[PDB]
């Protein structure tokens, strides 16, 4: 569950043109998409990478690119074995979530 | 954020902005497109105004 | 880099196009438009006199 982690201020929101995505990578494999950050799909935004949260084999970060590259983008990713986790910032699901587990706990007792 | 984000929402800024200002174009000329139409429909009324007054 | 700036170029460009579409699309209604209305008019001008 992403909403311990993410903000919304971590994503481009309500743009015609622009998405971020949340890529998970293996933990060995951080220069390896560091690297390919600049090149792995056209239309990505250079050098502007950001990992919000880290794991004992992987870690998530995010990428900002043109709404047309993200086919090619997640294609080529699993391709390098670089994961891009589908996720979508909404705050109100967000807050949701972290109402819903003390509402079930509330209606258990 | 690494500053070129804000240069490209600056870009679909202006982007949004030329098609927006097609669109108040759209809207001010079809008001220019009645104009003409009522000029040339009192041409008609004044053309067989003249021939009724003529058979009169 | 120069990517952010074909990036930019890339969408104002299809700004370019789009307003030229709807440019294009907004003559050709006013030349249905003032069919409609002055031949519509001129047919109860006649059927009035």
């Amino acid at each position: 569950s992403l909403a311990e982690i993410v903000k919304k201020d971590d994503f481009v929101l309500d743009s015609e043109y622009l998405v971020t995505l949340l890529v998970v990578v293996p933990k060995l494999n951080h220069n390896d998409w560091i690297k390919q950050y600049e090149t792995l799909a056209e239309m990505v935004v250079p050098r502007s990478s950001n990992v919000l949260s880290e794991d004992q084999d992987s870690y998530l970060c995010n990428v900002t690119l043109f709404k047309k590259a993200v086919d090619d983008f997640r294609h080529k990713a699993r391709e390098n074995k670089f994961i891009v986790r589908d996720f979508q910032y909404n705050e109100e699901e967000m807050r949701a979530d972290k109402e819903e587990m003390n509402r079930l706990s509330t209606d258990k007792k | 954020q690494s500053q070129g984000i804000q240069q490209l929402l600056q870009a679909e800024k202006r982007a949004a902005e030329k098609v927006s200002e097609a669109r108040k174009r759209k809207n001010r000329r079809l008001k220019q497109a009645k104009e003409e139409a009522q000029a040339e429909i009192e041409q008609y009324r004044l053309q067989r105004e003249k021939e009724f007054k003529a058979k009169e | 880099q120069k990517q952010i700036k074909h990036m930019m170029a890339f969408i104002e460009q299809e700004a370019n196009e789009k307003a030229e579409e709807i440019d294009a699309k907004a003559e050709e209604e006013f030349n249905i438009e003032k069919g409609r209305l002055v031949q519509t008019q001129r047919l109860k001008i006649m059927e009035y006199y």
